[PDB]
């Protein structure tokens, strides 16, 4: 089931007037919190910014990401390795089957995974030297693991059930697709056939062609979100030119009850 | 590790001439996250754009929605412009209505 | 004919994540009459486009050198994919492949012995502290010297030989001023390796004594 996933990010060397440390907050395929260094403040986006929701919320937010800025630019430190750095984590739960839920904590350096917070032992772990640099920075500070159990196993699996709660609506949304099933000449003898979706949620969508009833794949995907929270998809397959009105295309959505079928 | 941006360019509702839509570039799979996108206009570039927040994939590469408000005729094109340490040149990706 | 060598990174490289492992293909012996060498990358049999070419640079015997070097992930290399440059030219008949890859088999921890000199070696200019480090696989592996922590200059280390039981063997010996180890300074044999935790080998530090 659904997921509650914060996607933080610090650079060492930020470009000229730009955060050194952002997150984005994610109730399933949707961003519900930004943050960023030079704003210092955890902001609702889009419609949970209407979420029936308690009145100290978004400081609890603001008190929690604030300790991660510091920690995250408190890491370069520990590096001292003269070339620039990216530090990312993916930090999070999901409910599990009878009041449960599963936690995730990774690291990235220079956008490769090398860290994670073990939630049974309440330590940095991980196979790389970089990984026991920082680690041991985080474990010299003011109750840095103990923050972090408590973000994790405590604060992130209230937050998403009070999101269930309150938030229900925003992700049970669902906007089937507008269709296009157009032909364009490429190369002669041959048609580009593209099947194009547009703004459906969620973002879960299978494109596939038939010719004369019969299978003819699935052709080259693609996906892409929109800036209202709906998504894009486009499916191509070469045709032979003067065969195009023999093919259709089929989507299968959340939205829609039964298939549907899109002539040229 | 360094990754060259994938760029899609698309409209938020089907493209019908005289009628008000949304120009979207999206750009992923890309690293590290400093990177330039301008949306061109019959080769010039736009004004009121906005864009959505750095954000990141499973894999850890980044992505970024640049999106503006806009009318399409018959006549007029649109592309997006991006730049990043991992390209020579400016990359220019002319938007197509079939997708 | 022109000669194509594929070089795997420095072990020290795939062991740190912030550093760049890069695969290093490099073409010799490619005449004047037609130069215009075209490179293609596969790893794990797919093709890939991050590679970057150097110009290329003329030697002394009148023939071209011409260098491309992909970085590869951290995790693929230590996984064991195939890194396959593929070089073309109209001084061969078809391209030549060449594929290069760390070794399969199941990772073993090296075991590390550290040794100070002989006392009856104690009128010389300058005394060696060995390291022997056995029992390793695969042969990947990074080897330094630090004293009181700081990196050392003057050391040598013998390349990965395989023993009598399938694990790789190394030795290697710093020089030292005869005084440095006399005010008792604290030297470190430091060893990086794959089935170590964080990468960072256990070795005991000498000092006289
Ligand atoms: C015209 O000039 C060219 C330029 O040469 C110049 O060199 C400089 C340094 C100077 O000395 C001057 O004399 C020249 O200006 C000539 O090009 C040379 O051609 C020869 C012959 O083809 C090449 O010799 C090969 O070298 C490799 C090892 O090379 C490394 O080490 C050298 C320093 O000692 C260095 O010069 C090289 O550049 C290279 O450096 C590496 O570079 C990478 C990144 O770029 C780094 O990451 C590395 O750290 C670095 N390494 C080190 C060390 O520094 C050698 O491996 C070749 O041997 C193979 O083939 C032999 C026969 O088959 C065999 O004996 C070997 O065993 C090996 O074969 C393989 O062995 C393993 C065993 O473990 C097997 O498993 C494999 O299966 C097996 N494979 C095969 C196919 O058998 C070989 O000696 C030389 O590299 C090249 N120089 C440069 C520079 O590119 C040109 O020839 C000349 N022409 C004429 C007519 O004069």
């Amino acid at each position: 089931h659904l997921s509650l996933l914060y996607h933080l990010t610090a650079v060492s060397s930020p470009a000229p007037g730009t955060p050194a440390f952002w997150v984005s907050g994610w109730l399933g395929p949707q961003q519900y919190l930004s943050y960023n260094s030079l704003r210092g403040e955890a902001e609702p986006c889009g419609a949970w910014v209407w979420e029936n929701q308690v009145s100290w919320y978004w400081e609890k937010e603001t008190t929690d990401l604030r300790i991660k800025e510091k920690l995250f630019l408190e890491a370069f430190k520990a590096l001292g390795g003269k070339g620039p750095y990216t530090l990312q984590g993916l930090l999070g739960c999901e409910l599990g089957p009878d009041n449960t839920s599963v936690p995730t904590a990774k690291f990235a350096l220079n956008g490769e995974e090398f860290m994670n917070f073990d939630l049974k032992q309440g330590t940095w772990g991980g196979d790389w030297p970089e990984a026991l640099a920082i680690s041991q920075r985080w474990q010299q500070q003011d109750k840095a693991a103990n923050k972090e159990l408590t973000f994790l196993l405590f604060s992130c699996p209230h937050r998403l059930r009070e999101h269930l709660e309150r938030g229900r609506g925003n992700l049970e949304w669902k906007e089937p697709p507008s269709m296009r099933l157009k032909a364009r000449p490429s190369s002669p003898g041959f048609s580009v056939l593209t099947c194009s979706a547009f703004s459906f949620y969620p973002p879960e969508l299978q494109l596939r062609f038939l010719r004369n009833g019969l299978a003819a794949g699935t052709g080259q995907g693609d996906f892409g979100p929109n800036s209202d929270g709906s998504f894009h998809a486009s499916s191509s397959l070469t045709v032979k030119s003067g065969d195009e009105h023999h093919y259709c295309c089929i989507v299968q959505h959340a939205g829609l009850a039964q298939p549907l079928r899109v002539e040229l | 590790i360094q990754r060259t941006p994938k760029i899609q360019v698309y409209s938020r509702h089907p493209a019908e001439n005289g009628k008000s839509n949304f120009l979207n570039c999206y750009v992923s799979g890309f690293h590290p996250s400093d990177i330039e996108v301008d949306l061109l206009k019959n080769g010039e570039r736009i004004e009121k754009v906005e864009h959505s927040d750095l954000s990141f994939s499973k894999d850890w590469s980044f992505y970024l929605l640049y999106y503006t408000e806009f009318t399409p005729t018959e006549k007029d094109e649109y592309a997006c412009r991006v730049n990043h340490v991992t390209l020579s040149q400016p990359k220019i990706v002319k938007w197509d209505r079939d997708m | 004919g022109p000669s194509v060598f594929l070089f795997p990174p420095k072990p020290k490289d795939t062991l740190m994540i912030s550093r760049t492992p890069e695969v290093t293909c490099v073409v010799v012996d490619v005449s004047q009459e037609d130069p215009e060498v075209q490179f293609n990358w596969y790893v794990d049999g797919v093709e890939v486009h991050n590679a970057k070419t150097k110009p290329r640079e003329e030697q002394f015997n009148s023939t071209y050198r011409v260098v491309s070097v992909l970085t590869v992930l951290h995790q693929d290399w230590l996984n064991g994919k195939e890194y396959k440059c593929k070089v073309s030219n109209k001084g061969l008949p078809s391209s030549i492949e060449k594929t290069i890859s760390k070794a399969k088999g199941q990772p073993r921890e090296p075991q590390v012995y550290t040794f100070p000199p002989e006392q009856e070696e104690m009128t010389k200019n300058q005394v060696s502290l060995r390291c022997l480090v056995k029992g390793f696989y695969p042969s990947d592996i990074a080897v330094e010297w630090e004293s009181n922590g700081q990196p050392e200059n003057n050391y040598k280390t013998t390349k990965p030989v395989l023993d009598s039981d399938g694990s790789f063997r190394l030795e290697s010996r710093l020089t030292v001023d005869k005084s440095r180890w006399q005010e008792g300074n604290v030297f470190s044999c430091s060893v990086m390796h794959e089935a170590c935790s964080y990468h960072l080998c256990k070795s005991l530090s000498l000092s006289l004594g």
